Order: structure tokens, then sequence, then C-alpha cells
């Protein structure tokens, strides 16, 4: 609001959408992890 | 000597307790309708325990600052009580082990002591029966949970006479109440002013009118 | 597409026939009321006793089968 | 009656007397109120103690010998991943049949105390055990240290039970340490002993 | 005096009572003879007043049930927060709230249901939610998922604490009867402590946490660059840069020169242009004022000290022109029975819920809430239904009290007797009012339909032929529009944009709010609403008043509260109990609420919601056809039911397909209900006789002889199925339309 | 233990356990074999 944080956001505009997309993809894949192949019957013990 | 005594309070406060001035506006120690943690004996026991712990804390939160100002302790050690690592946002210090490891060790030792104390409170003399490396002889207790006595807790043999015991109990109760008030003052001063209590005392003694509660709150 | 509709028609016919046949056969009496023939063809009920007896007559059976007839024809 | 208990000053449950070996009156959940439940729990505890003792030994001896230059055995966690002379399924099936025969014999002994004391093939050989869970005989007690005075038997049984409990705790500790940290238990022990303070679970 | 009184270990915790079902009632505990026993075991489970007669046990059971309900609610809240934390696109929606649809549920991939994972937006696939939780989280200042996880953990902990508290207060230390009968202390603690302190703490949170974070977000700062909430508390320089008043500290508050806090405590009103919601400073100011008011009002009743008021003295010392001695024995009645309190609280809660729905739709308090149409529609309909159900239940509990807890000898009240002595006039007048209102309201529509069907559009009651305008409502609207100019100098603008007069507010190319016109159609629909409400009131009042006795049956109180009839005599006495009156009034409540929600939906879609181009023209969803098509029944059937059902029936093969399936399923359930409403028990019993014979032939006869359902059970099943089917149909249709078109 | 076992044998608890086991087995079978319209083993 002091236009310094706005300038910080403009400088770091990139990779922020990347982080958001990565978080959304992880949230979606939390249901398809088994169908993907990872988190199979082994290593479910205290995992995922 | 009665302080803010009421008709309801005087019914059950017979004066057979140290520091009984008959002050209880809200009727918390009222004799009938007792259950759970609200009981006439449990409240007194908790008051005594809290007073003792408050005396210990009041001495300990001030001793390092006194030693540092007097020059009897290394400067890097003398710190205000909130900068010793109790509140990591306020400050931190490096000890011989991790802070959470210290917490775990303290919790284990304190649990070992307090479980035995609670088991005494439930069963009076049960703590002197089972084998405890020979120390179980001295942990039998005197039948009063608040004052166990014995070689471990009363090695100097104080208070043999009943009147002297009553006087010492009254002194202990009053000192515990004073220490509880001092601890609350420590908390409030640390929250508001932001510096050590001894620094506050020194600033007040320097200029009594310049530094006070109004000074921190301006006006 | 005609298989399921024909089976639905058969179901409607069977249910309507069941209702009407039960109403016709249980007219003279049953276990809930063994003297139904004394009251007549149409009467309201037999009171709240014996757990409650509503729609006990055969007129009520015809009444209930009318709805199924309408649904099947529809 | 006057034996030491788990929580001093407390009252042990009524169904726990003290005649059973390794009895300390610890049963806050009331899982063994029924006598049949007591027998089943005792048998399960004995079997668990023996199996976990064997497992703890077989885990912690090769790792310690691998810390020294004597042996070169791989990590216990990755033992099943390696390749052997046969597929793992065949070994599992053979082990299943072999252990199943003995487990059926033990189950028959548990259900009826005295029906499997004789060798089925040759009627001459016999098992001298007289207590459930202690088969005895030349096969399971060749040295004869089993039978004896009741006090010595109770002392030996208590020793075995306590060792088994410690072994169960050891195996679960090793499993959890390996999954969390990611290194051998001997490495964790040495690292902790080097720096007792900082090298702990909080790291 | 006021004291804490408890009993130690009244009951012992054991599993022996779990093994034997129906231990509370001896008749149930005896054992199952027929199947009806099972149906009874669930009916009398929560009727604590029938298990025993002592008030102490009933009060203790009520307290424990309240604790269990609180634990369940906390578990539900924790689950919602955990779903928001783990499986959601909250972080993606935070940056671009206008172009992303909220979603917090992910469906598995077992059968082929993966088509339900629609393209909500922000690189996520899932079911679009309409709970409005994202707006709440944004208004609270949450910008990450770790905070949501911590909130879920805290909710779990609090639920466990509530369950333990319930167990402790039933089985370890149970309060005595005198503890519950102290209403003055309870009122003082609920007013000063529960309400004032909570609102004060929330105002403090809003002042310290919500306002700076929301200001940074509204400025345009990226959510990942905003300082953490505790940085504002730790760093006074940041707050001084944001709000200079904080640089002065708390000195102004004690100095009484409160104007210095005018930067973050304002009285402007209206909607915020950036987010289309109320100002957060106004909300904090309102919370502070409400906290002050509640704290002041919480010290009115005398408890344990000289100062205060006595409720009994206030009631007894009341003198008035129409009342007289009046309220003399009401204190004992209210402090003796639970049912009267339950009825009063139920009615008040229902009215409050309806008011909440109205105030929430009128003035949106959350950011980016007005432009999300599905959330608004769902909130309005849900709150209306909840309020209606509570209002219905109030009358049933009032009838229960009047039936089983009323005796004029020991506890006598003059007002109740006076009301009971002239019930015929009340019922007759209410019946006449209902008949007149219904005749006029529906005859207007029938006349419009007949005139339009005969090629006579100049004889109808419309804005063009015969005008019936709501002059009083228009006058009120004009007064409210002109209010801030002269009458309320403190406010810069009016409270709401609904009042005729002002400007249009739109956010992100979508209309947020604009003044709502009023015409003949609003007149007709308002009169229809009044007619339906009056009929429901008539039914409930007739049920309540004639519970004890009637001209037809002079001893109805002996039979009880839940009895089917008296017999085939007297011409027929079916459905004479008050339970039947409640079961009949449920239908009319359903009808009224359905009409209200239909009116709200069509009017909002036709006259308010829409889109705006760059030039400045506004295109509404249905193009403003409400004022000319809603004056006839054919218009309601064609332009609303037929036209707006295109989306739900064409949703197959898409992400909305589930809704379509529900649109069928509910229908089925509705028809099923008819089977339980048009028939009787005797036919089913006679059929079960033959079925039981067929079973007996093959030696598969059960010991528990099958029996047909009782009359009351059949009526309850029918009404439950009817209500469930209708409500589910409306839910599916509304959600499908508002998600596919908005 | 006797009373808890007796309670666990009541009709709703046994019914919910049986139906949960059946639903799990059916879901796992349909997962291992995704689609099935005719019996092809013969
Ligand atoms: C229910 C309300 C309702 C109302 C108010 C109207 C009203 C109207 N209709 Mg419609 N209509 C309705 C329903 C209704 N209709 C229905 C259900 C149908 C059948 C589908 C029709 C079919 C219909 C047709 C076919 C026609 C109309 C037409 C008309 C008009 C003719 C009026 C008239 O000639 O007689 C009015 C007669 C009176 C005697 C008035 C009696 C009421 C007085 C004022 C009582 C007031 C009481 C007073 C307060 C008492 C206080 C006492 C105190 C002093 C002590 C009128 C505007 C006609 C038209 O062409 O109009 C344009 C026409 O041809 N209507
Ligand atoms: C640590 C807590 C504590 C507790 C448990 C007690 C407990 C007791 N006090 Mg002591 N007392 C305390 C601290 C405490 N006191 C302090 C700080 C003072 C002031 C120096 C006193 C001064 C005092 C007097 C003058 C008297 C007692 C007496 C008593 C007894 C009756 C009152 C009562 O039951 O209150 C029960 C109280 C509690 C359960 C805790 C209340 C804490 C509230 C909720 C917080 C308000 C604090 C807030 C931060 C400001 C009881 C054994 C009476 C007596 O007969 O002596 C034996 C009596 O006459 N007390
Ligand atoms: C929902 C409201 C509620 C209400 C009205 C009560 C009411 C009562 N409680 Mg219960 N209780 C509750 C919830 C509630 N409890 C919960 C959630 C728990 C789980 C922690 C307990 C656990 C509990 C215990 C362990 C005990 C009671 C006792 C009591 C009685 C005395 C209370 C007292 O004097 O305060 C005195 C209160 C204070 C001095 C302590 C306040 C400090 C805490 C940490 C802060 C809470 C502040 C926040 C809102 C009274 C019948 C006591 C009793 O049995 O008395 C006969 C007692 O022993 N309660
Ligand atoms: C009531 C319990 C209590 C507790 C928990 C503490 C706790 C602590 N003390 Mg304090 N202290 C106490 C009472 C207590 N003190 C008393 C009664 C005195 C007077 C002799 C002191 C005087 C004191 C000194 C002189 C020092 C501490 C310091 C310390 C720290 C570590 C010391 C340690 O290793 O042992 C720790 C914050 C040490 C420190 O590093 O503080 C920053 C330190 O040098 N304490
Ligand atoms: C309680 C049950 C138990 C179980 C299930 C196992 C299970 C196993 N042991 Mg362990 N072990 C146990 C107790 C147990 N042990 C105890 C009490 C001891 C102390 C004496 C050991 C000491 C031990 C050694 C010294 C070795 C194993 C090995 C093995 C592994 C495979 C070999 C095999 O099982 O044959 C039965 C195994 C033995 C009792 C010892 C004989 C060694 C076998 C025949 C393997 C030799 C193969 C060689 C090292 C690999 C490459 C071959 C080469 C031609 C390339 C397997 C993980 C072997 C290994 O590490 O393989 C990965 C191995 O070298 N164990
Ligand atoms: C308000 C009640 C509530 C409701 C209705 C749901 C509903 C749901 N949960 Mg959630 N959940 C809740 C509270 C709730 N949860 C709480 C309090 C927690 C914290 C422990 C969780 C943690 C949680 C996890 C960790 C997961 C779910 C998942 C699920 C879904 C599948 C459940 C399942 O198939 O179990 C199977 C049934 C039995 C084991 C029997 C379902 C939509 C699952 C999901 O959505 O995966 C895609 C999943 O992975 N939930
Ligand atoms: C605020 C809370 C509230 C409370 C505590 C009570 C309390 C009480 N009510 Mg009242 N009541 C309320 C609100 C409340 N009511 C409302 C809102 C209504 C209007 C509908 C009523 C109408 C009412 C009636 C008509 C009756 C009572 C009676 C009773 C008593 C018996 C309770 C019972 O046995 O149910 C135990 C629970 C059940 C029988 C469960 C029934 C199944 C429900 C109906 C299904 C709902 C399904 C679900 C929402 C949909 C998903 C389907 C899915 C499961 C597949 C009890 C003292 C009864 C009595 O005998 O009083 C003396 C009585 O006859 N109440
Ligand atoms: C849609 C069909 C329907 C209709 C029209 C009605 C109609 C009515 N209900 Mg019923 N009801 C229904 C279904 C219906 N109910 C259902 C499904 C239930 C659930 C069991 C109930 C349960 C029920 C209850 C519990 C109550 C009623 C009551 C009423 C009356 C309300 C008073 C009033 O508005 O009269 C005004 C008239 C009308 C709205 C009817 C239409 C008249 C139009 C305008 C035509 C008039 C034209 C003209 C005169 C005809 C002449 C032509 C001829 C010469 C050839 C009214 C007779 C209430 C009552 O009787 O109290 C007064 C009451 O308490 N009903
Ligand atoms: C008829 C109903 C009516 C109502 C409901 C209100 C309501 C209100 N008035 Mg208005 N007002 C009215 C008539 C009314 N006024 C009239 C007739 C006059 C001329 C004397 C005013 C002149 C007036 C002034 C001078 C002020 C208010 C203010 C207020 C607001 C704060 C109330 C408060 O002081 O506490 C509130 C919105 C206060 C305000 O606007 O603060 C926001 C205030 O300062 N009113
Ligand atoms: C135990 C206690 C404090 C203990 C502090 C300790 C150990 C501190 C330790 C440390 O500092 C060291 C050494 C070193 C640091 O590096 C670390 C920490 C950890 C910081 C305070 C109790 C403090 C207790 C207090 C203040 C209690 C106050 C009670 C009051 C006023 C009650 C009043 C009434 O109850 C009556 C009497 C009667 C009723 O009728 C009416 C009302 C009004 C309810
Ligand atoms: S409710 Fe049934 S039994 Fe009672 S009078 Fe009516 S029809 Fe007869």
């Amino acid at each position: 609001v002091i236009d310094e944080y706005l300038e910080r956001s403009k400088t770091n505009k990139e990779l922020n959408d990347k982080k958001r997309l990565a978080t959304s993809g992880a949230n979606f894949a939390r249901a398809f992890t088994v169908q993907f192949g990872s988190c199979k019957f082994p290593e479910n013990f205290t995992g995922c | 000597p009665l302080w803010f005594a009421s008709s309801q309070s005087l019914s059950y406060l017979d004066g057979s307790l140290p520091g009984d001035y008959g002050f209880d506006p809200l009727g918390l120690s009222d004799p009938e309708g007792t259950g759970g943690f609200i009981e006439p004996r449990w409240l007194a026991y908790g008051e005594i325990i809290n007073g003792r712990f408050a005396m210990l804390g009041a001495a300990g939160a001030i001793a390092p600052e006194i030693l540092g100002k007097a020059g009897l302790i290394p400067a890097e050690t003398a710190l205000p009580w909130f900068q010793t690592g109790v509140i990591p946002p306020a400050g931190t210090y490096t000890y011989w082990a991790d802070n959470y490891t210290l917490f775990v060790l303290e919790m284990a030792l304190m649990g070992f002591a307090e479980h035995r104390r609670l088991q005494d409170w439930y069963n009076p003399g049960s703590m002197g029966k089972q084998y405890f490396l020979g120390l179980e002889k001295g942990l039998a207790g005197s039948g009063n949970p608040a004052y166990p006595g014995g070689p471990f807790f009363n090695p100097l043999g104080f208070g043999k006479d009943e009147k002297s015991l009553k006087e010492l109990k009254l002194k202990e109760v009053k000192n515990g109440r004073l220490a509880m008030l001092a601890i609350l003052g420590y908390f409030i001063q640390g929250l508001v002013t932001g510096v050590g209590p001894y620094q506050n005392l020194l600033d007040h003694l320097a200029d009594p009118v310049n530094n006070n509660v109004l000074t921190s709150l301006k006006f | 597409g005609d298989f399921l509709v024909h089976h639905a028609i058969a179901l409607g016919l069977h249910t309507t026939t069941l209702i009407l046949v039960k109403g016709a056969l249980d007219a003279r009496g049953s276990k809930l009321m063994p003297d139904k023939k004394d009251f007549g063809y149409s009467f309201p009920c037999d009171g709240p006793g014996r757990g409650g007896t509503c729609d006990i007559s055969a007129w009520d059976a015809f009444y209930l089968a009318v709805f199924w007839m309408l649904n099947t024809i529809g | 009656p006057d034996r030491p208990i788990w929580f001093p000053g407390s009252t042990p449950p009524e169904w726990l007397d003290g005649s059973l070996p390794g009895d300390f009156g610890f049963d806050p959940l009331g899982l063994s109120s029924d006598p049949d439940s007591l027998k089943w729990n005792v048998q399960a505890e004995i079997v668990h103690c023996r199996w976990a003792m064997l497992g703890a030994a077989g885990i912690f001896i090769p790792e310690f010998l691998t810390k020294i230059g004597i042996l070169n055995t791989p990590s216990w966690y990755t033992a099943g991943e390696q390749e052997y002379f046969t597929d793992k399924t065949t070994l599992f099936v053979v082990e299943l049949i072999l252990i199943g025969w003995a487990e059926g014999r033990r189950w028959a002994d548990i259900i009826k105390p005295g029906s499997v004391n004789t060798d089925p093939v040759f009627p001459n050989n016999k098992l001298t055990g007289t207590d459930v869970g202690y088969p005895g005989g030349l096969w399971f007690d060749p040295l004869g240290w089993g039978s004896g005075s009741p006090a010595k038997l109770k002392e030996l049984r208590t020793k075995e039970i306590k060792n088994g409990r410690l072994a169960m705790l050891a195996v679960m500790g090793a499993w959890f340490q390996h999954i969390y940290t990611g290194t051998g238990p001997i490495d964790n022990l040495f690292a902790h002993l080097a720096d007792p303070g900082h090298a702990t679970i909080f790291a | 005096e006021v004291k804490i009184l408890v009993d130690r270990d009244p009951i012992k915790t054991s599993f022996e009572e779990w093994a034997k079902p129906g231990h509370f009632s001896r008749t149930i505990a005896k054992g199952p003879d027929t199947t009806t026993w099972i149906w009874n075991l669930h009916a009398d489970a929560h009727d604590f007043d029938s298990h025993t007669s002592d008030l102490e046990e009933i009060s203790r059971k009520v307290f424990s049930a309240h604790f269990g309900q609180l634990s369940i609610i906390f578990l539900w809240l924790s689950g919602m927060y955990f779903h928001g934390a783990r499986f959601s696109n909250y972080e993606a929606w935070l940056s671009d709230p206008t172009h992303i649809g909220p979603s917090a549920q992910v469906v598995w991939s077992i059968v082929g249901q993966e088509i339900l994972n629609g393209d909500v937006g922000g690189g996520f696939r899932g079911i679009q939610i309409t709970s409005g939780f994202f707006q709440i989280w944004r208004a609270s200042g949450i910008t990450s998922e770790l905070q949501l996880y911590c909130t879920a953990i805290g909710g779990l902990v609090f639920a466990a604490l509530m369950l333990f508290a319930g167990w402790f207060h039933y089985h370890k230390a149970a309060p005595k009867l005198a503890w519950f009968q102290d209403v003055e202390s309870m009122l003082n603690h609920h007013l000063a402590g529960l309400l004032g302190l909570g609102s004060l703490s929330w105002a403090g949170h809003q002042v310290h946490v919500s306002l700076p974070i929301n200001q940074f977000l509204n400025a345009g700062v990226d959510p990942k660059e905003i300082p953490l909430p505790h940085e504002f508390i730790l760093n006074r320089d940041l707050l001084a840069q944001l709000y200079p008043s904080f640089a002065e500290g708390a000195t102004p508050f004690f100095t009484l020169n409160w104007s210095k806090y005018a930067e973050f405590l304002t009285f402007r009103g209206g909607l915020d242009p950036v987010t289309g919601g109320l100002w957060l400073t106004d909300i904090a100011h309102h919370h502070l004022a409400i906290a002050i008011l509640f704290l002041i009002a919480g010290h009115m009743y005398r408890t344990n000290w000289g100062i205060g008021h006595g409720i009994k003295d206030i009631l007894e010392a009341h003198k008035g022109p129409f009342t007289g001695q009046g309220h003399k024995g009401l204190y004992e009645i209210l402090t003796t029975s639970w049912h009267a309190q339950l009825s009063i609280n139920l009615a008040m809660l229902g009215s409050l819920t309806i008011v909440v729905a109205h105030h929430m739709y009128s003035m949106p308090p959350y950011p980016y809430l007005a432009t999300d149409y599905g959330t608004q529609l769902s909130l309005f309909t849900h709150h209306m239904w909840i309020g209606g159900f509570l209002i219905v239940g109030a009358a049933a509990h009032a009838a229960i009290f009047m039936v089983r807890d009323y005796d004029p000898t020991t506890r006598y009240n003059d007002l109740l007797d006076r009301v009971l002595r002239h019930r015929d006039a009340i019922i007759s007048h209410l019946n006449w009012v209902c008949i007149f209102l219904g005749f006029h309201s529906f005859g207007l529509y029938i006349h419009n339909d007949t005139m339009s069907a005969l090629g006579r559009p100049q004889d109808m009651f419309s804005d063009t032929a015969i005008q019936l305008q709501p002059v009083f409502a228009q006058w009120i609207q004009n007064t409210h529009a002109l209010a801030p100019g002269t009458t309320a100098p403190g406010a810069t603008t009016s409270t709401s944009l609904t009042w005729g007069g002002g400007d249009l507010v739109a956010v992100g190319g979508k209309v947020a709010l604009l003044p709502i016109p009023l015409g003949t159609a609003d007149f007709l629909v308002h009169h229809i609403h009044a007619f339906t409400i009056h009929v429901t009131v008539l039914i409930l009042l007739k049920g309540v008043l004639f519970a004890r006795s009637s001209r037809l049956i002079p001893d109805k109180a002996n039979l009880g509260f839940r009895f089917p009839c008296d017999g085939p005599g007297r011409g027929g006495t079916c459905q004479v109990s008050a339970w039947d009156h409640v079961f009949l009034g449920l239908f009319w409540m359903y009808n009224a609420i359905s009409v209200v929600i239909f009116h709200f939906s069509w009017k909002m879609q036709s006259d308010v919601w829409g889109s705006i181009s760059d030039q400045g023209v506004v295109t509404h969803i249905t193009g403003g056809n409400f004022a000319q098509s809603s004056i006839t029944i054919n218009g309601w059937l064609r332009d609303f039911l037929w036209a707006q059902a295109s989306q739900v029936i064409q949703s197959y093969g898409s992400s909305l397909s589930a809704y379509g399936l529900f649109f069928l399923g509910a229908h089925f359930v509705w028809a099923f209900s008819l089977m339980f409403l048009f028939s009787g028990r005797g036919y089913w019993q006679e059929l079960i006789e033959s079925i039981v014979w067929a079973h007996n032939k093959l030696k598969v006869a059960p010991a528990t002889q099958p029996r047909a359902l009782s009359i009351v059970q059949g009526r309850a099943v029918g009404v439950t199925h009817y209500l469930l089917g209708g409500i589910a149909t409306t839910w599916a249709f509304f959600l499908a339309r508002i998600i596919a078109v908005g | 233990m006797r009373d808890l076992k007796t309670y666990l044998s009541v009709a709703p608890v046994i019914s919910t356990l049986w139906f949960a086991a059946l639903a799990g087995l059916l879901i796992e079978i349909n997962r291992l074999f995704p689609d099935a319209l005719i019996f092809p083993f013969f």
C-alpha cells in the first residue's frame, strides 16, 4: 500500500503464479496419488 | 481483624486456618455443594502451593539482574526474565542443550515428583511402602498433605512447638500472597513498560515524578 | 426401448390385479376382523382398537386400485 | 497381594492376582476381565515376546558387526529388496506351509491341553511339557533347565517376559527411527552419544 | 443466595446398560413382542419428561445433551476447516477472486464419477462449493493454509474438550436443581459475558488483524508479500505508516478526544467500490458499539447483592390500562417447565434467522460476495427454510406444554385464563381474515388469466390496464433515499442501495447492487405472502388453543398429546390432536417458503443481477420480464418453470450431471410420500397376514411377528418424505440454474 | 468386556459392519476390474 510492496509484487510477479499452480496441482493429486503410482501399498505407513 | 467480611462468609470461616481474615465475597469456599475441584481443602492446598512457587519465581526473576548490576556475574548471562528463552519472540539464549530437550527433561522430573505428591494426597501413607531405593522411609508424611515434614522436608527441625508452628504458617501464607502479587506485577510491568522490573525500580528511584505509570501511558 | 415399457405395463397390471383380488377375496372376513360381512360393503373403520383399523373395507380396496388403474393407463 | 505395582499407591484390578509370571497389576482398560481372554492374552504375549526377541537380535547384531569391519551385511530395512536364488513368492509360500504346520499344532495344544504331546509318526517320542505355552521335551528343552521348583520356574518366566517386552519396544523403536531419520540404529546411537544435547529427536 | 451446588457421582459409568436396549422405559425394557417395539425404541429416546418426574434428572440430561451437541458442531467446523486447508484452491482464488470459482471437494476415480471434477479454475478440478467460506476467510485476513490447518486442530481439541465436559457434568459432578433455577445470574452472564465480551474481542481482532491485511490486499499487493499478522502487533512503525492514529497509542482513549481514531472508525455506510461489500471500519465500529451496549445492559438483574432488579417483582408490579394485574404467576410457570422456554426460544430464533437472511441479502457484509450469485441464493434459501422449521416447532412445543404441564390450581395465571375463555372469537376472526385474503389475492390472478385468455388485455390488473401500486412502500423508499441528506447527517450515504435513489454499484464487469423498483406484481406477491402466513398462523393457533378440550370432545386432555383419533362415532373424529395440527401446518409452511423463495429468485434474476459493457448499458439475466409476465399463473409456469429448467435437464454428460440426477431422484421420493398419505393400516395388515402365512409354510417365521406401522408413524413418514422430496427438487433446480447461468 | 461384546452384537452395529465390508470388497473388485458387461472367462 506504500507502493514499495506493490513494487515488490511487480518485481516478483513471476514464480508466484507458479507456486499457486503447484499448490493447486498438489491439492488435486492428493486424491489421485495412488492411481499415479506413488504412495502405493508399501510406504503408506506414516505416509501421505 | 476482618477484611470485607460478610454474613455468609463468617458462617464457615472459623479462623482455624493460617491468614484467615474472613475475606471471601463470592463464596467459593462455601461448605456444602462441594464437588470436582471446588472444595474447602483443595483450595487451601492450591493456595499454599501457588504461594511457594510464586516466592521461588519472585526471587529467581530478580536475582540475575541484581547480580549483573552489582558486577558479581558475567554480563552475557545477566538478562531480564523474558529474554532468557522463555518467550522466543522476545529473546533467546544458547544453553548446553536444545530448549525442547530441556523442557522434556524438566517435564519428566517434575512428573516423577508431582505424581508421588498427588498419590500422597489421595492415599495418605501409601508413598512409604513400596521400594524406592531406600528413600521411601522418609516420604511417609505427617498426615497433613500441605505440611509433610520428615528428614527430607524438615531437616533443620523447625516448628516443634504448636504456637511457633502457627506463627511460621501465618508468615509463610502472608509471604506467599505477597509473592503472588509481585509476580502479577512482574507480568504487567513486562507487558506494558517493556524493560526489566529492576530497571523500572531504578528509573523510579532516580526521578520519582518523571517515570511512573502515567509516563508510559503519556497523557 | 419397448422392452422396459412392456414390463412396466405388466407390473401395473399385476399390481392392480393383486389389489382388486385381495379386496374381493378378503371381503367376508379376515383375522383382523372376522365379522366383516355383518357391517356391509362400505363402512368407515372399526375404531382405534387392535392397533388401529383404517381402510379395512373392500370399498377402500377399490378406492386404492383406482389410482393404480389410472397410472397404468397413463 | 503386597507385590510392587506399576502405579504406587493405587489398587490393582481384582482379576489380576499375582500368580502369573511378570504380574504388576497394569490393566487400566480392563481388556482381560474374562478368564478365557486372560489365557488368550497370556499366550499372545508369550509368543510376541519370543518373536520380538528373535527379531531384535537379528536386527541389532548384524548392524553392529557391520559398524566394525567384521561383516558386510546390508541394512535391515532394505533386506527384502535384494535378489535371492528364488522369487520371494516361492519362499513366502514354503515358509507359510512350514510355519502353518507348527502353528496348527500349537493351536491344537491351546484348544485342548494334552492332545499333541505324542509324535504322530513314531509313538515312542513324547513331549514332557505340562503347561500351555511351554512345550518342553527334548526338542524344545534338551538341557532340562525348564522343569524345577515353582519359585525358580516363576523367576525364569519373569526374566523371559521382561526381556521380551524390552525386545518388542526395541524393534518398534528401530522401525520408527529408521523411517523418520533415515539411517541405521547404530549410527543414530553413536551420533546421539557424541552430542547428547543437540542430537536428539528435536533436530 | 447464589451458590455452586453439585452432587458427586450421581451415576456410575458402565457398559451394562448398553447391552439391554430401551432401559429408560420399563415397558420398552421388558422385551420385544412384535416389531412395533423397535419403532417405539427410537420414538421415546429423547422424551426425558416421560422417563421420570424429578426436574433434577431432566435438567442434568438436558445439560449433557447440550454439551454433546456442541461437541458435534465443533467437529463439523474442524472438518470444514481441514477440507479448506487440504483439498481446495483457496490460494489460487485469492489472487483472482472474480475469474475463479471456489471449490473444496475432490471426488475419487473408482466408477467413472471423475466427470464430476469440473474445471472450476486456477489449475484445479473439483466440485464448486456455495457455502461462502472463502469470503469469510478473506474477510478474516487468512492468506495461507497453515493457519487453516491450525484452526482445524484447534477445533478438534475443542470438540474433545466439550465431550469430556459433558461426561464430567453428567457422571462426576452434576449440578442441583437450585443451580438451574437461578435465571438472574444466567441472564447477567449471557448478556455481559457471552455476548458483550465475544463481540468486543472480535472487534479487537478486526482492528488489529483484519483491517491492515485487507487494506494491503485492496491496494493490490500480492498475497505472498503481505506481512504476517503478528508483524503489525510487533512493529508499531508499520501501523503508524498505515494508520497514523496508532502513533499516539492508547492515550486518546483515556483523554476522551476520540476523534483522533476517525481514520479506522468511520460512519460512511454504503458499499465498497473495490470489493462490493460493506466497509470493514464500519463493521469494527458497530462491533465496538454493540460490545459497549451489551456490557452496560448485562448489569440489570439483582444477584447476590443489594443493587439490581427482580424479575418476579417487575412482572408482579406491572400495571396498565389493558393489562391490569396480568403477569402474576408467570415466573413460576416459566421457571418450572422446559417446554414453554423451548417454544419461546424456537420462535425467537426462527424470526431472527429470517431477519438475518433479509439483512444479509440486502447489504452484503463480505468482500466479493454480491457478485457471486450462487452463494447469495443458497444462503437466502437455506436461512429461510431453517427459520420456517424453527417457527413451526415453537407451536408444537407450546401445545405440548399446554397439554401436559398446565394446571390451574397450583399455578394460576389470569392472562392465560382470559385468553382461553374467548377462543371462539379469535378463531372465527382469523378464519374470516384468511378467507378474505385468499379470495382477493387468488381472484386477482384468476381474473388476469381469464381476461388474457379471452383477448382482453385492457381489463387486467397490470401496470398498463388497472394499476394497483404500493404507495406506502414507495413513500418509505423515498424517505430512506432522502434519509442521509437531512435526517442522518452523520452518514455520508444511505445504508443500502435497495432504496429507490442513488447510483449503481458493479464490481468486475458484473452488477453488484442497484435500486429495486416496486409495482403491481410486488403488491400481488406481498398479499399472497400475507395470505399464506395468516393461514399457517390460523392452523397453529387452532391447534394450540383447543388442545385441552373442545365442544366435540370435552376430555381431550386425558387421551394425551399423540393419539390418532377417538373413534368412528360423532360422525368421525380423525385428526383431533395437536400433533395432527402441527403435521398439517408443516405443509403450509412448506408452501409459503417455496412461494417466497420463488419470488426472490425470479425478482433478483430479472431486475437486479446482470452484466455491464464498457459503454455503460446493463443487460439482465432474464431481461426484465418480471413486471409483465408474473401477473398470471401461465406466466409463472412458462417463463419461470419451463424456461429456467433448460439447464438442469440438459446437464447430462457434464460436471453438473449430478444435479440433474437429484432433480429426478427427489421427484421419485415425492411420489413415494403419497403412498403413506392416501391409504390406511388395515389393508397393509391384511396383506401382511397372507405374506406371513406364505412364510409359515416354509418354516421361516420370525419370533417378532411383523406388524403394520401405526397411524401416527404413517403420517410422520408421509410428511417427512413429502418435505424431503420437495426441498431436494428445489435445491437441485436452483443450484443447477445458478451455476450454469451465473 | 462381556457387556461391550454384547452391545457390539446388536443389530445396527453388525449391519453397518457387514455392509461396510461388502461395500469395500465391491469397490475394490470394481477397481481391479474397471468395466464389465459380459462374463468373458468362458
Ligand atoms: C376474487 C376477487 C375478484 C375480484 C375482486 C374481481 C373483480 C372484477 N372482475 Mg373478475 N373474476 C374473478 C375474480 C375476481 N374478479 C374470478 C374468480 C373469475 C372467474 C374466472 C372472474 C371473471 C371475471 C369476468 C368474466 C369479468 C370480470 C370482471 C371484473 C370486474 C367486474 C366488477 C363488477 O361488475 O362487479 C362488482 C359488484 C359488486 C356488487 C361489488 C361488491 C363488493 C362491495 C364493494 C363490498 C365492499 C364491502 C364494504 C367495505 C362493506 C362495509 C360495511 C360498512 C359500510 C358497515 C371487477 C374489476 C368483468 C370485467 O369486464 O371487468 C373489467 C368481467 O366481465 N371477472
Ligand atoms: C527371527 C527371524 C529372522 C529372520 C526372519 C531373518 C531374516 C533374514 N536374515 Mg537374519 N538373523 C537372525 C534372525 C532372523 N533373520 C538372527 C537371530 C541372527 C544372528 C545369528 C541373524 C543374522 C543374519 C546373518 C549373518 C545374515 C542374515 C540374513 C538374513 C536375510 C536373508 C537370508 C535368510 O533369511 O536365510 C537365513 C539366514 C541366516 C540365519 C544366516 C545365513 C545367511 C544366509 C544363508 C544368506 C547368505 C547369503 C549372502 C550373504 C548373500 C549373497 C550371496 C552371494 C553368493 C552373492 C533375511 C533378512 C543374511 C543376509 O543379510 O542377507 C541379506 C545374512 O547374511 N541374518
Ligand atoms: C431445538 C431443538 C428441539 C428439541 C431439543 C426438541 C425436543 C423434543 N421434541 Mg421437538 N421439534 C423441533 C425442535 C426441537 N424439539 C422442531 C423444529 C419441530 C418441528 C418439526 C419439532 C416438532 C416435534 C414433534 C412433532 C414432536 C417433538 C417431540 C420432541 C421430543 C422427542 C424427541 C424425539 O424423540 O426425537 C428423537 C429422534 C427422532 C425420532 C428422529 C426422526 C428422524 C428425522 C425426522 C429425520 C430427519 C432426516 C434428515 C434431516 C434427512 C436425511 C436423510 C438420511 C438420514 C437418509 C423432544 C423433547 C416429540 C414428542 O413426543 O414430544 C413429547 C414429538 O412428537 N417435536
Ligand atoms: C390448490 C388446491 C387447494 C386449494 C384451492 C385449497 C383451498 C383452501 N384451503 Mg386447503 N389444502 C390443500 C389444497 C388446497 N386447498 C392441501 C393439499 C392441503 C393439505 C392437507 C390443504 C389443507 C388445508 C388446511 C389445513 C386449511 C385449508 C384451508 C383452505 C381454504 C383457505 C381459505 C381461502 O383462501 O379461501 C378463499 C378461496 C380460495 C383460495 C379457493 C379458490 C377460489 C377461486 C378464487 C375461485 C372462486 C370463483 C367462483 C366463486 C366460482 C363459481 C363458479 C361456479 C358458480 C360454477 C381454502 C378453501 C384453510 C381453511 O379452510 O381456513 C379458512 C385451512 O385451515 N386447507
Ligand atoms: C505461581 C505464580 C508464579 C510462578 C512463577 C514462576 C515459577 C516463574 C519462573 C521463571 O521466572 C523464573 C524463575 C526464571 C525465568 O527465566 C523463567 C520463569 C518461568 C518466568 C504466580 C501465581 C499468582 C497468583 C495470583 C496473582 C493469584 C491471585 C488471586 C486473587 C487476586 C484472588 C482473589 C479472590 O479469590 C479471592 C482471594 C477470594 C474471592 O472471594 C474473590 C477473588 C477476587 C476471586
Ligand atoms: S383415524 Fe382411522 S380408525 Fe380413527 S376414526 Fe379415522 S378412519 Fe377410523
